[PDB]
C-alpha cells in the first residue's frame, strides 16, 4: 500500500540537482572501489594491521566540559578544526580542536538542544559568515547557526513535532532533518524552504543520515525498521528490520555496500546495500546503542557509543570489539569521527565530551 | 500532557512505576509529596523521583528533574497525579513522590530495575 | 608456654608495674631463644618501661642473629640516647652480620644524612644501588642525589630505576618529579605518562601528570588525564577529587558542581570527596551539607577537617576549636586537619592553644595530607623537621 | 495499559465493615430461610569442567524456564540464556554471586535483547577447537555472541 503524492517542481528540481551531484559521486567511490580491491591482500592487509595498532592505543584527549547541562550531541567539524556540541541547556558551545577551548557559544535555544550537525563543506569551501551549522531543539525548530556571530539565523518553521537529529547533505544544498510527526523533513539551503516531507514510518523518525555519495539516504526511528530511501525519486527499497527496539542512531560508511544502524535493543545492524540483507548483528554493548558513527574515507572501523559509560570501536569489516573508548561517567549520547581519522570526538550525559586519539 | 514534564513514561512504565511506589510507601520506604521528594534527593537518601505530568502549574515539579541534575538519580514523569496519589495510597493526588534506599530492603532489585528502566527514557 | 608467658608480662605491663614484665621478659629470654617477635616485644617494654634498652638490644644482636628490626632499633637507641658515632659503628658492624642492603643500607644513609658529610651518604646510596637494587632503595638514592643538584646522575638513576624497577610507579614518579624541575617540562610528561602505561593503575603518579598538564596550559588534556585515571582504576575517589580541583580551578564553578555530584553518586563514603563538596558548595547553603557529609559518612577526619573550616568561617571559634579537638581525636595522623588546627589556634586564641596543638603535632607525625604532601615531597624542604613543615602549612593557607 | 487501584487503610477498613455486613446479612438470611523480545545474555567463564556447578547451571536454566546452550573450549567457556526478563536477572544473579568459581573466573559478556529465541533448550555442547564451536553458534544464528566471546577472551589472555 505505498501511497504516492504529487509534489512541486522545486523538489523535482533539487532531486535531479542531487542526482547529477550524486552521479559522478558514485562513479568515483567505485572507481576507488575498483583500484583499492586491485591492491594485493598483503599491504591491504598491512594497513588493516596498522590501523588495528593506532585504534587499540586510543587513550583519551580534548577533554573539556560545556556547561552544567548533560552533553547531548557532538559533530566535527572538517579538516580538524573543531568540534560543535550541543547539550541539554539552550547553549551550543563549539570546542577547538584538539585544544579542546570554548570560542564563540551559539546560543539562541530553549529547550533541550539535539543534534547540532556542521555542513561538511562549512570550513573548507564556506564563508564563516554564512550558514555552517544546522542544530535542533526539543520543539520543533530547525536553525542554522554561524561559527563567527553568536547568533542564530532564519530558522523553517515547517516542524511542529520533537525534531530529534538532523544532518546536513554532502553537496551541501540540502539538509535532512528527523520530527516526531511519523516524517522526515528535507530543507534546501538555495530555496530556503522545505522541499519534502518523508512519511513511510509508523512512529516518528529519531536519527537520519545520508550516504557518501548523496544519493540514498537512511532514516530510522520508534518505528523499529530501518529506512532507506533515495533523493531522487524515493521509493525506498532498502528496508532494514529485525531490531525490536527503537533505532537511535544511524550511520552511512563511505563503501557503497555496508551500512550501520544502531537500535535500543543494545546491538548493532551492519546490512548490505547490494544484498539488501542482515550481514552482521554485532552485540556492541549490553545499553541502549545511541550514538553511531562510520569511518572516514579510508573505511576502516566504526564507533558505535551506547548508553552505558563505553563506547566501541569495532573493525569494518569484521565487527570485533577492537577498541572500548570508556571513560565517560554517564550515558554516551552522541559520537563523530574527524575528517583525518586520527581523532574521534564522543559526548556524554556527565556534562563533557572527550575523544580517542593516538599516542 | 505538559512539554515541560521529560521523561514521559509509558503506560506499562508508568503502571510498574506505580507498583513499586506502592511496594514502597507499604514497606515505609517512600516520600510522598514534592517537598519531602527534593528534601531526600538533596539529603542523598533517595534512590528514585518519580514526577507527573498532570501538575497546576508544571514549573513546580520542575524541581524534580533539577535535583536529579544535583544527585545524579533517574527521574520520571507520570501521566496523571491522581494515580500517583492513589499508588501513594493519598486520596489527594500525587504529583511528586520518592523511593528511598533501605537498610538492606528486599525490594532493591526491583527499583535498581526501576532505576535502569527510567534512565533510557530521557534521551 | 613462652606465649602465654608473654602474654602475663604483656598484662602485667598494662596493669600495675613493670619490674614482673622486665622480670618476665629476661626469664623468656634465658630459658630459650626465640624469634625476633619476643626481642622486638622485649625492646618495646624497654623503650616504653636508657641503658636497660641498650643491653636488651646488645644481648639481642649477640644472642638473635638475622635480625634486622631489633638491631636497627638498637642503632636509633643508640642515636638517640647514647651517641651517633657510636650507633654509626654499631650499623657497620650490624652490616657485617646481614649483607643485604634492604633496611641496614637505608638506616645507614638516613644517619649519615642526619650529620653532615653527605658524600659519604651519596657513596653508600650509591653502593646500595649498585648492590642489590630495590625500589625503596633506588627511590632513596633518587632523592639523596636530587635533594642537593638537579645533576644528571640522579636522571642515569633514574633511568636505571626506571630499567629496572618498571613495575613501581614511585621511580617514575620521582623521575617526572625530577625532569619538572628542569629546563624542560616535555620529558616530565613523557615519563608521567610511561609511569601511568607501566603500573597502569598509579593515582599520584596521574595526579602529578595532571598537574603538569594544567599548570603548563591547555588543562583539557589535564581533564582527559584526570578522567582517563577515574576510569583506569576504575572509578577512583582521588582522580575524582583531582578532577573536581581542576573543574573548580578554571570559571566553571557549575561543571565543578556536577563533577562533586558524580563523585558523590559514585561514591558517597569519601571523606575527601564529601569535603570538596562542602567546600564547593554555597556558604549558607553549607549547613546541611555538613550534616548529610556527617550523616553519611561518619568518624571522617576529612569531614571533621571541613565541618572545623566551616564553623572557623562563619565566625565561630568555640565550636570550631570543639571540632579541631575532635578532628585531632579521632585521627590525629592527618596532615591538614593539624594545618587547619594550627592556622586556627594561631589565627584566633592565646599561645596555649597553639603550643597544645605544637604538642599534638609534634607528638604523632602527620601524614598522606593534601598540604601536607605537597612540602613533605619537595627537595626544598625534604630533611626538614615536622614543625618547620606545619608552620610552613600553615602559613601557606 | 491498566493501572493498579489502591485504597488507604481506612478506606478498606471501610470496605471490611460493609463486607462483614452483607456477610451477616446473606448469612442470616441463609439461617432463617518471551514473546516481543527476550532478554538474551552471553557469559565468559575460564573454567566449567565442574560438574556439580553445571549441573547447578542447568538446573537455574531448566527452572527458569530460559533456553540457549553452554558450549566448552580449552580455557573458554561460553554460556548462551535467553527467556524473559526476570528469568535473566535471576541466572545473572546466580552465576555472578551463588555460583563461586574460585584463576577460573566467570563475567558476563554481553546482555542485550532479541525478537524471539533462538536455541530451544539448554544443550551443554562441547567442542576442542573453536571452530566447531563457532559452527555450532551459526546453526542456530549466534555466531556473533561467540565470536565476541573468543575475542574478549583472547583481549584478556593477550592483555
Amino acid at each position: 500500500q505505498t501511497w504516492y503524492h504529487e509534489g512541486p517542481n522545486s523538489l523535482k528540481v533539487a532531486r535531479l540537482w542531487i542526482a547529477n551531484y550524486s552521479l559522478p559521486r558514485a562513479m568515483k567511490r567505485l572507481e576507488e572501489a575498483r583500484l583499492h580491491k586491485e591492491i594485493p591482500e598483503t599491504t591491504r592487509t598491512s594497513q588493516m594491521q596498522e590501523l588495528h595498532k593506532s585504534l587499540r592505543s586510543l587513550n583519551n584527549f580534548c577533554s573539556q566540559i560545556g556547561d552544567d547541562r548533560p552533553i547531548s550531541y557532538c559533530h566535527f567539524s572538517p579538516n580538524s578544526k573543531m568540534l560543535a556540541t550541543a547539550c541539554w541547556s539552550g547553549l551550543c558551545k563549539l570546542w577547538s580542536v584538539p585544544d579542546c577551548n570554548l570560542l564563540h557559544t551559539l546560543r539562541g535555544h530553549n529547550t533541550n538542544v539535539g543534534a547540532i550537525v556542521f555542513h561538511p563543506k562549512s570550513t573548507v569551501s564556506l564563508d564563516p559568515k554564512d550558514v555552517n551549522l544546522a542544530s535542533c531543539a526539543a520543539d520543533g525548530s530547525v536553525k542554522l547557526w554561524s561559527l563567527d556571530s553568536d547568533e542564530p539565523v532564519a530558522d523553517i518553521e515547517g516542524h511542529t513535532v520533537r525534531v530529534a537529529r538532523v544532518m546536513w547533505h554532502p553537496s551541501g544544498r540540502f539538509l535532512g532533518t528527523t520530527c516526531y510527526d511519523r516524517s522526515w523533513r528535507l530543507w534546501d539551503l538555495e530555496a530556503q524552504e522545505e522541499i519534502l516531507h518523508q512519511e513511510g514510518h509508523s512512529m516518528g523518525v529519531y536519527d537520519i543520515a545520508f550516504h557518501q555519495d548523496g544519493s540514498l539516504a537512511g532514516t530510522g526511528g520508534l518505528d523499529a525498521f530501518g529506512r532507506v530511501w533515495d533523493l531522487r525519486t524515493g521509493r525506498c527499497i532498502m528496508f532494514l528490520e529485525g531490531h525490536l527496539k527503537e533505532i537511535y542512531g544511524i550511520n552511512f560508511s563511505p563503501n557503497g555496500y555496508h551500512i550501520a544502524t544502531g537500535s535500543g535493543d543494545n546491538t548493532c545492524k551492519v546490512w548490505d546495500l547490494r544484498q539488501r540483507r542482515c550481514v552482521y548483528t554485532i552485540p556492541a554493548h549490553q545499553n541502549l546503542v545511541t550514538g553511531v558513527k562510520f569511518e572516514p574515507i579510508h573505511g576502516n572501523f566504526l564507533l558505535t557509543g551506547a548508553y552505558d559509560n563505553t563506547a566501541k570501536i569495532w573493525t569494518h569489516p569484521g565487527w570485533s570489539p577492537l577498541k572500548t573508548l570508556a571513560g565517560h561517567e554517564g550515558k554516551v549520547m552522541g559520537l563523530d569521527i574527524s575528517s583525518d581519522g586520527q581523532l574521534i570526538a564522543t559526548c556524554s550525559y556527565d556534562r563533557t565530551f572527550k575523544l580517542w586519539m593516538a599516542e | 500532557v505538559n512539554p515541560k514534564a521529560y521523561p514521559l513514561a509509558d503506560a506499562h512504565l508508568t503502571k510498574k512505576l506505580l507498583d513499586l511506589v506502592q511496594q514502597s510507601c507499604n514497606y515505609k520506604q517512600l516520600r510522598k509529596g514534592a517537598n519531602e521528594a527534593t528534601k531526600t534527593l538533596n539529603r542523598g537518601i533517595s534512590e528514585f523521583i518519580v514526577m507527573a505530568a498532570d501538575a497546576e502549574p508544571l514549573e513546580i515539579i520542575l524541581h524534580l528533574p533539577l535535583l536529579c541534575e544535583d544527585k545524579n538519580v533517574p527521574y520520571v514523569f507520570v501521566r496523571s497525579k491522581q494515580a500517583l496519589g492513589r499508588a501513594c495510597g493519598v486520596s489527594r493526588p500525587v504529583i511528586a513522590c520518592s523511593v528511598t534506599i533501605k537498610e538492606g530492603s528486599q525490594l532493591k532489585q526491583q527499583i535498581q530495575s526501576i532505576q535502569q528502566s527510567i534512565e533510557r527514557l530521557l534521551v | 608456654r613462652k606465649h602465654t608467658w608473654m602474654e602475663d608480662a604483656d598484662s602485667c605491663v598494662a596493669h600495675n608495674a613493670l619490674e614482673c614484665a622486665r622480670a618476665i621478659y629476661a626469664y623468656a629470654l634465658q630459658v630459650f631463644p626465640s624469634k625476633k617477635s619476643v626481642w622486638l616485644r622485649a625492646a618495646y617494654f624497654e623503650k616504653n618501661h636508657r641503658e636497660s634498652l641498650e643491653a636488651l638490644l646488645q644481648r639481642a644482636v649477640a644472642h638473635c642473629p638475622k635480625a634486622e628490626v631489633l638491631w636497627l632499633m638498637g642503632a636509633k637507641s643508640k642515636w638517640l640516647a647514647g651517641d651517633v658515632p657510636a650507633a654509626r659503628s654499631i650499623l657497620a658492624l650490624a652490616f657485617q652480620a646481614n649483607p643485604n642492603s634492604e633496611e641496614i643500607w637505608l638506616a645507614a644513609v638516613k644517619l649519615e644524612s642526619e650529620n653532615d658529610e653527605y658524600e659519604r651518604a651519596r657513596r653508600l646510596l650509591a653502593k646500595a644501588r649498585s648492590s642489590a637494587p630495590t625500589a625503596r632503595v633506588f627511590m632513596k638514592s633518587v632523592k639523596l642525589e636530587w635533594v642537593q643538584d638537579n645533576i644528571r646522575a640522579a636522571q642515569d638513576l633514574c633511568e636505571e630505576a626506571l630499567r629496572h624497577y618498571e613495575d613501581f610507579p614511585k621511580l617514575w614518579m620521582m623521575k617526572g618529579q625530577i625532569e619538572e624541575q628542569k629546563e624542560m617540562m616535555e620529558k616530565a610528561r613523557e615519563a608521567y605518562n610511561q609511569g601511568l602505561k607501566k603500573c597502569p593503575h598509579s593515582t599520584p603518579l596521574w595526579l602529578l601528570l595532571s598537574r603538569l598538564e594544567e599548570k603548563i596550559g591547555q588543562l583539557t588534556r589535564a581533564r582527559a588525564i584526570l578522567e582517563k585515571s577515574r576510569l583506569k582504576n576504575p572509578k577512583n575517589p582521588g582522580l575524582w577529587l583531582e578532577s573536581v580541583r581542576l573543574e573548580y580551578r578554571a570559571g566553571l564553578k557549575n561543571i565543578a558542581n556536577t563533577l562533586m555530584a558524580k563523585a558523590l553518586q559514585e561514591c558517597p563514603n569519601s571523606g575527601i570527596l564529601w569535603s570538596e563538596a562542602i567546600f564547593l558548595e554555597a556558604r549558607p547553603q553549607r549547613r546541611t551539607k555538613s550534616v548529610d557529609a556527617l550523616k553519611k559518612c561518619e568518624h571522617d577526619p576529612h569531614v571533621l577537617l571541613a565541618v572545623a573550616k566551616l564553623f572557623w568561617s562563619q565566625r565561630k571559634i568555640t565550636k570550631a576549636r570543639e571540632w579541631f579537638h575532635r578532628t585531632v581525636k579521632i585521627d590525629s595522623d592527618l596532615g591538614d586537619a593539624w594545618a587547619f588546627f594550627y592556622k586556627f589556634e594561631l589565627q584566633h586564641g592565646t599561645e596555649e592553644q597553639q603550643e597544645e596543638v605544637r604538642k599534638r603535632c609534634e607528638s604523632a607525625e602527620p601524614r598522606h595530607g593534601e598540604l601536607w604532601c605537597a612540602v613533605s615531597k619537595d627537595i626544598a624542604n625534604w630533611q626538614k623537621k615536622i614543625g618547620d613543615i606545619l608552620r610552613l602549612v600553615a602559613g601557606r593557607i | 495499559v491498566t493501572l493498579g487501584v489502591y485504597l488507604t487503610k481506612k478506606e478498606q477498613k471501610k470496605l471490611r465493615r460493609q463486607t462483614r455486613r452483607e456477610a451477616q446479612k446473606e448469612l442470616q438470611e441463609k439461617v432463617r430461610l518471551i514473546s516481543q523480545g527476550v532478554h538474551i545474555s552471553v557469559y565468559r567463564v575460564r573454567n566449567l569442567s565442574n560438574p556439580a556447578k553445571k549441573f547447578k547451571i542447568e538446573a537455574n536454566a531448566g527452572q527458569l524456564y530460559l533456553t540457549g546452550v553452554v558450549v566448552l573450549h580449552k580455557d573458554v567457556n561460553v554460556v548462551v540464556v535467553e527467556g524473559g526478563p526476570k528469568a535473566q536477572k535471576k541466572f545473572k544473579r546466580l552465576m555472578l554471586h551463588r555460583i563461586k568459581w574460585d584463576t577460573n573466573k566467570c563475567v558476563l559478556v554481553w546482555e542485550g535483547t532479541a525478537k524471539d529465541r533462538s536455541f530451544g533448550e539448554m544443550k551443554f555442547k562441547q567442542c576442542p577447537t573453536e571452530n566447531m564451536a563457532r559452527e555450532h553458534f551459526k546453526k542456530h544464528g549466534a555466531e556473533h555472541y561467540w565470536d565476541l566471546a573468543l575475542s574478549e577472551s583472547v583481549l584478556e589472555s593477550t592483555d
